[PDB]
């Protein structure tokens, strides 16, 4: 009996952001290729979208200003990483600043 | 009947960028422009207070489209009506629906059908108002509609009941406010936790009809102008 | 040699494009592309190739059951089948061969209910 | 990378479906999608196994795109540095 | 070409060719079609 | 390609966390990726220079006589120590294996004698004159820099906070140290200067942080990859070799967990007792 | 209202019962006819509340123009039960397990405690059980056997009186299990036998049976389901009218042909296999924006460069977003439109959320910011690179374009030593292009793709490119000491004609003379001089079979670099050769990027 639903607690509880303290984060302090592709692309995304930015160098290309954002430290992003999926509805992440944290190749 | 209530929703940011620079008067904004005059969860949704929890706003992972969402847990006070309660006003729209049913211009948008089988159906025309009660039938609270659809029909521990005894006190002080000789006519026309709440809920539906009667006719013509009510409750003595 | 636009035949099935030059349309990213994008941990290529040019859609989960709901914002009805009233109407996205398989499942009667990831909120 | 895997559970587990189904026993999806999806469905509904979302083939199976590689990370706008700076 | 009615047939290839075929000849079924060849004049491209 | 999507299936939920771990959902497969935290395109391989040589070549080659300081007796100690722990590691690697040597090359994130050779050529000073503070000085900083190394998988603010580094990521950079601490031993440094060896170790520093594994990598997909292609080489050898070997037959019983008596090419190698009574042929035979 | 933005978190397998079709679909299935007139019967399978196939209308249910449109269940009451045909073989171990007469088990369930839920119904199933009698209602078992010429037919035998088990008796039956039983024998709830038998099927939405084959079927269902009278009350033992039998038996196998036939391509055919909806539909996909071509070599072309022929940059375009900062830029496009290179055919004006022809813009003139327009692919864009298979990492990679403006060459080209990466050769090989048009997967390609990246092997942690046939050995001949006519020499102006073609700067030759006989090895050290390494190995060259016989050169035998200036042996396989561990290339690789080397 029951259509699936009726007991069905599918709404999962919601959950509470904990960020980890700013002296207890134990992950990398350099950007992985792939974080700071990330930032790139939705730095990038977000200039096509809206133009606005904070250089002094003007560029013909979204891509291009997001790159130098990246480079030069002023990219308005937080690379937040998440470390859990705890029983208690509480999700562990530990927000990053991009700006403060290494720059890999890319190049 | 008002009261605040928590929603949780989601939001989307088409732009991010321009959200975040005023992001609380930003949300407050987006959630008036969604969920005002609209039902959800079982509510109304009157107006929205300000929100109680939010998220950082998040990047849409799974699309291309640079946009975020940002979850938001808000405080909204909304409008519910219970079982046979009573409003004091309905206002037909159509005469070619000999369902008979109308529009409601209270504070609590409500589409009100009122059943053909009763003796004092069927006689009413368009343009006139004329006091409904709800049924047993409970309201339907349809989301996405800028008016809730009900049914109705013509009328014929302790400091926790504190709290339900101290709203019952300040809508006394709305009856003292407002005109009394039209309260005074229309009283004259209608003349331990579970029962406690139950007899507080029904004085209270009684004390708001008497209010919002008094309220609607804010002229004295109309109620000549809606004179064929007045004999057709006045036959059901 | 071939070369397509962004237009083309589209499967009415799945939602993709045909197969091949001589249905006017196509060409494959099988699982070794998909395997090899992920290798490459491209998933925005991946998003690209595989959602914006292809069988593209915006699947819409009630939340409150997981069942799939009736979402329009034109002509608007924000309403599921399942607890109408309390409906909490997300937008996924999503692929419509995804979608064809999921109903193809559903069919056979294994009822198919998505979780939707908990909403989270920062402290107050 | 090859013998942690097969190790993991303490047992060699192969790579055939009988691997799979030992060391990812609730992925559903993965295993619908490595053979015989019609025998791991119905057993999937009597057993009203619930699949979380993860790796590769579980969310490819549904429509979204895994959370690896360049979304692994979530990103998020810094609310203090535009309100700051770019007004 | 060989517009039909609309269920008429467009050319399709990025390739143009010039037609040298008109005819109409008697199927199976007795009935008239079409039957139109185009020609292709091909040197040795690059990449043959 | 039937061995390739089952391999890929079996591994491809594999990715590697936050942590540098290789984990199935939540569920560890390795403790670190490559049990080093190393992508496999930042590797090369260089040789370690104390692996073979004996005691007294060890003490006449890295042993620093220039100052009587005790701190160099512990500096040659901590490299004969090294040098002990690579010989009996891979002694036992070679022992429960057919027929895989020792090596004195290694795969490494970092070649510290090309950072060392760069800075000596780049150098303005020839021969240094003597200074016992600057070369007591330049240890004392190589040895925090080694010390300071397991850092590299955590980040710098664990490193200015000095906090406790987990047993497996110290192991981890025990090969990078062994090397830095061959490489940049006293006798080797004698002409590079207090400046040159910091930004030696700067440069060795980013080089180890260039080369670690990505989070979110897709390391299962990588190694189902890097292990298909060769299985076609292998069976396209099937016509030199013959134990049944041919084909896909031993990767079948590898990758199928075939059991013992499904093996069709099982074979032991069972060493002789007594190890001066193995010299001989005809005892082996009997 | 708003949907917001949500992701999957998991999926949850249930068996669906009546109540679930019941509440899930949008209507009901009455009448038998697919179309009136042209379009849909109301109330029929074709019945567009299910969806749309057409783009003539719309759902009703959900309004959307088709490709909106993900279709909505159908449920059709049958007139007498169906069992649930992929769980035929629970059914049938269900049965065996418990009593027919009480719903009571009669399998001793306290034994199976130590169990874990999976295994706990099919080990009790497993046992022998037949002829057992009840606890509590003392009624004997009989014995449950499968007939041989169908798959959903069961036989209850009672010491020799064959009797058909008829869905409305294992309905009931399994209506009178309590929810004990199947807690206590490793099912959920969810998984409660009364659902394994169906009053009412679901008629799938027609979004996943388009075009008017298996909606045959569903038509033969619907009808066969009208001719069973809508009472048909079976107890055990009825023996209702033969004919009753037979149709009943008709609408049973429909039902299961509907579903896994072949297991007409029923629901169950679509998915396993190659060819089917997950390998196929799921697994990969068809995508647009992608060309295909033979490729061919191009020696003037860098490692990360394609030869991309022009007729192809026209057809494949590149969304570029308007701005402030672009519009100077893009509006050279803009005015090309498609009868000059580089140009465009393509607008999204946003504020009209729609798409424009550029050859019907001959009055626009004007690009708003937020205006999106598709431009042509120019020389230097980025773009994927494949060759399937696809076994390796480096089987995709990033591109710089060269746009070939000779409309007679259609061939994609690229430089040899690129082939290491695609293992491919020019034999007839073809290989998928394709141009990312978006921003944010530009941005990925650019940064993470790109062929630099997999410069070093993943697998072998070696180079995998280098130089190939010509290039090695005409390396060797380069660095080779003594041709045949004489020293390895060549005048000023040859050693300046060999840097013409490398496209970097080119070096000093202002301390030669006209008449200054550069050597061999000095020329190849002055293109080194922009990368000193230091590279001291045997050449291939110099090999002991060979050794014998010939006279090698003393100055070939060992090359030696020292900080980029070569100073003796030749330069071949072991040196510059591709996928050379410790060659020139990767210790260029190790000290100064991928990219130079
Ligand atoms: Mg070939
Ligand atoms: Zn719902
Ligand atoms: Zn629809
Ligand atoms: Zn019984």
């Amino acid at each position: 009996e029951s259509p699936s639903i009726c007991e069905g607690f599918v709404q999962a509880s919601s959950q509470t952001l904990v960020i980890i303290p700013d002296n207890e984060r134990i992950t990398s302090n350099v950007l992985t290729t792939f974080e700071a592709t990330r930032l790139v692309a939705v730095r990038a995304q977000q200039l096509a979208i809206n133009g606005s930015t904070m250089l002094k160098k003007k560029y013909s290309s979204p891509i291009d200003i997001a790159k130098q954002e990246l480079f030069n430290r002023k990219i308005p992003l937080l690379v937040m990483r998440c470390i859990k999926v705890t029983p208690e509805g509480q999700k562990i992440v530990e927000i990053w600043n991009p700006r403060e944290m290494g720059i890999p190749l890319l190049d | 009947m008002i009261d605040q209530k928590i929603f949780e929703t989601t939001l989307n940011i088409d732009d991010p960028t321009n959200f975040c620079t005023n992001v609380e008067a930003h949300l407050l904004k987006e959630l008036e422009n969604i969920y005002v005059g609209k039902c959800f969860k079982n509510s109304f949704i009157l107006n929205i207070t300000g929100v109680i929890q939010r998220s950082p706003c998040f990047i849409m992972r799974t699309n291309n489209s640079g946009r975020g969402y940002m979850h938001v847990r808000f405080s909204a006070v909304v409008s519910y009506l219970n079982a046979f309660d009573l409003i004091a006003a309905v206002k037909i729209i159509k005469n070619d629906s000999n369902i008979i049913l109308g529009e409601s211009l209270l504070t609590e948008p409500v589409t009100i059908v009122i059943p053909s089988s009763e003796s004092q159906n069927n006689v009413a025309e368009v343009g006139q108002i004329v006091p409904v009660q709800l049924a047993n039938s409970s309201v339907y609270y349809i989301p996405g509609r800028q008016q809730a659809s009900a049914t109705g029909s013509i009328f014929i521990q302790a400091l926790n009941l504190t709290k339900l005894v101290n709203i019952i006190e300040m809508l006394l002080e709305s009856r003292s406010k407002k005109d009394f000789k039209q309260i005074c006519f229309f009283e004259k026309l209608y003349y331990a936790e579970v029962m406690f709440v139950t007899l507080l809920k029904e004085i209270i539906n009684y004390l708001q009809f008497i209010n919002d009667l008094c309220d609607t006719f804010n002229n004295e013509q109309l109620i000549k102008r809606h004179e064929n009510i007045w004999m057709l409750i006045e036959q059901r003595k | 040699r071939y070369a397509v636009a962004s237009y083309g035949p589209t499967d009415a099935l799945t939602g993709q494009p045909l197969d091949g030059k001589r249905s006017h349309g196509g060409l494959r990213l099988g699982e070794m592309e998909h395997w090899v994008l992920t290798a490459q941990g491209a998933m925005q290529t991946i998003i690209e190739k595989s959602h914006d040019d292809s069988d593209g859609c915006i699947s819409y989960i009630c939340r409150n059951c997981g069942e799939p709901a009736i979402y329009n914002a034109s002509h608007p009805i924000y309403k599921c089948m399942n607890c109408d009233v309390q409906a909490d109407i997300g937008m996924v996205d999503s692929r419509r061969s995804s979608i064809v398989f999921q109903h193809e499942m559903r069919a056979a009667n294994v009822n198919i209910t998505s979780v939707l990831s908990p909403r989270v909120f920062q402290p107050a | 990378m090859y013998a942690d895997l097969m190790t993991r559970t303490g047992q060699v587990t192969s790579l055939e479906k009988a691997g799979l189904n030992a060391r990812e026993p609730s992925n559903v999806l993965l295993r619908m999608a490595l053979s015989s999806p019609v025998q791991v469905l119905t057993d999937a509904a009597v057993d009203s196994a619930v699949n979380p979302i993860y790796g590769i083939a579980a969310p490819t199976l549904m429509g979204s795109v895994p959370r690896i590689g360049t979304m692994y990370s979530d990103i998020i706008m810094d609310e203090k540095y535009i309100t700051e700076n770019y007004k | 070409i060989i517009g039909k009615v609309d269920r008429s047939v467009m050319y399709g290839f990025d390739e143009p060719a010039v037609v040298d075929a008109v005819m109409r000849p008697h199927g199976p079924n007795d009935e008239i079609f079409g039957l139109m060849r185009l020609r292709y004049e091909r040197n040795l491209n690059i990449g043959d | 390609g039937y061995a390739n999507r089952k391999a890929i299936f079996g591994l491809q939920s594999c990715i590697v966390d936050y942590y540098r771990r290789v984990s199935i959902d939540t569920r560890l497969v390795q403790q670190l990726y490559g049990e080093d935290g190393l992508d496999a395109r930042q590797l090369e391989t260089v040789r370690f220079e104390t692996i073979m040589l004996s005691d007294q070549e060890l003490e006449d080659k890295f042993k620093y006589t220039g100052i009587q300081s005790p701190l160099f007796e512990e500096e040659f100690s901590r490299l004969k120590k090294d040098r002990d722990k690579y010989r009996q590691i891979f002694l036992n690697v070679e022992n429960f294996n057919f027929s895989q040597l020792l090596t004195d090359v290694r795969q490494v994130p970092v070649n510290v004698a090309s950072i060392v050779k760069n800075i000596l050529l780049s150098s303005t000073s020839g021969v240094l004159p003597f200074d016992e503070k600057s070369i007591l000085q330049k240890y004392a900083m190589v040895k925090t820099f080694c010390k300071n190394l397991p850092y590299v998988f955590i980040n710098n603010i664990q490193e200015r906070l000095q906090t406790p580094i987990p047993v497996y990521l110290k192991r981890a950079a025990s090969l990078m140290r062994m090397l830095i601490r061959i490489e940049l031993a006293t006798v080797k440094t004698l002409n590079i200067t207090c400046e040159q060896m910091s930004a030696i170790l700067d440069l060795i520093r980013l080089q180890y942080t260039q080369s670690l594994i990505n989070y979110g990598e897709a390391v299962g997909i990588l190694a189902a990859q890097s292990v298909s292609e060769p299985l076609t080489q292998y069976m396209l050898d099937s016509h030199h070799r013959s134990t049944n070997k041919s084909g896909i037959v031993r990767p079948q019983e590898i990758f199928s967990a075939k059991p013992v008596e499904a093996e069709q090419s099982s074979e032991m190698l069972l060493r002789l007792k007594n190890p001066e009574v193995e010299t001989n042929k005809t005892y082996a035979q009997e | 209202m708003e949907a917001g933005y949500a992701e999957i978190a998991a999926v949850q397998f249930n068996i669906a019962g009546d109540n679930d079709h019941k509440r899930q679909g949008v209507m009901e299935v009455t009448i038998s006819n697919l179309f009136e007139g042209t379009l849909p019967a109301e109330g029929g399978i074709y019945d567009a509340r299910m969806g749309t196939t057409d783009h003539h209308y719309k759902c009703i249910t959900c309004s959307h123009q088709r490709k909106q449109c993900m279709g909505h269940p159908g449920i059709l009451q049958m007139h007498a039960p169906v069992l649930q045909p992929l769980f035929i073989a629970e059914i049938r171990r269900w049965l065996r397990v418990i009593c027919l007469n009480c719903g009571a088990p009669i399998v001793d369930l306290k034994r199976y405690e130590h169990l874990i839920r999976p295994k706990r119904l099919i080990e009790a199933a497993s046992s022998q059980t037949e002829g057992k009698q009840c606890y509590v209602c003392k009624a004997v078992h009989p014995k449950i056997v499968k007939d041989s010429e169908d798959y959903f037919t069961f036989w209850a035998d009672q010491q020799g009186k064959i009797d058909k088990l008829y869905p409305q008796i294992i309905r009931e039956i399994f209506s009178r299990v309590t929810y004990d039983t199947v807690v206590k024998l490793g099912r959920s709830k969810n998984s409660h036998p009364e659902k394994l038998v169906l009053k009412a099927i679901q008629i799938p939405p027609i979004s996943i049976r388009p075009g008017i084959d298996i909606n045959n079927v569903i038509q033969y269902l619907v009808r066969k389901n009208l001719l069973i009278p809508k009472d048909l009350q079976i107890v055990r033992g009825q023996k209702i009218p033969l004919n009753i039998d037979r149709n009943l038996q008709t609408i049973q196998q429909l039902y299961y042909n509907f579903l896994l036939d072949s297991v007409a391509p029923s629901i169950m055919r679509r998915l396993p296999r190659k060819e089917g909806r997950i390998r196929k539909s799921l697994l990969g996909s068809q995508v647009w924006s992608i060309s295909r071509s033979t490729i061919c070599g191009n020696s003037d072309l860098h490692l990360d460069e394609v030869g991309y022929p022009i007729s192809f940059a026209r057809t494949l375009q590149v969304a570029e977003t308007v701005q402030h900062y672009n519009i100077n830029r893009l509006m050279p496009y803009f005015l090309n439109g498609k009868r000059q290179y580089p140009g465009c055919s393509r607008v999204y004006k946003q504020i009209t959320q729609s798409v424009h022809d550029i050859e019907g813009l001959k009055q626009d003139f004007r690009l708003e910011v937020g205006d999106i327009l598709y431009r042509d692919v120019v020389t230097g864009d980025v773009a994927f690179f494949n060759r399937q298979p696809s076994l390796e990492r480096s089987s995709i990679g990033v591109h710089r374009i060269v746009v070939l403006e000779n409309p007679k060459i259609s061939t994609f080209q690229m430089n040899v030593s690129a082939c290491a990466w695609y293992n491919a050769d020019f034999d007839g090989d073809q290989m998928n292009l394709w141009v990312p048009w978006s921003v944010m997967s530009r941005v990925e390609a650019e940064l993470l793709c790109s062929v630099r990246n997999w410069f070093i092997s993943t697998k072998s942690s070696g180079p995998v490119n280098g130089q190939v046939q010509d290039s090695t050995v005409g390396s060797f001949l380069l660095t080779r000491t003594n041709t045949p006519m004489g020293k390895n020499v060549m005048n000023k102006l040859h050693a300046m004609g060999l840097f013409q073609t490398t496209q970097t700067d080119p070096p000093c030759f202002a301390n030669y003379s006209p008449t200054d006989l550069l050597d061999g090895k000095s020329v190849v050290s002055m293109l080194l001089r922009q990368t000193p390494i230091n590279y001291q190995r045997a050449p291939t060259w110099y090999s002991e079979v060979y050794a014998p016989y010939m006279h090698y050169n003393k100055q070939d035998i060992s090359t030696q670099i020292r900080n980029g200036e070569l100073i003796e042996g030749v330069l071949d396989k072991k040196a510059v050769g591709a996928g050379s561990s410790g060659g020139i290339y990767h210790l260029i690789s190790r000290r100064y990027g991928p990219q130079q080397a």
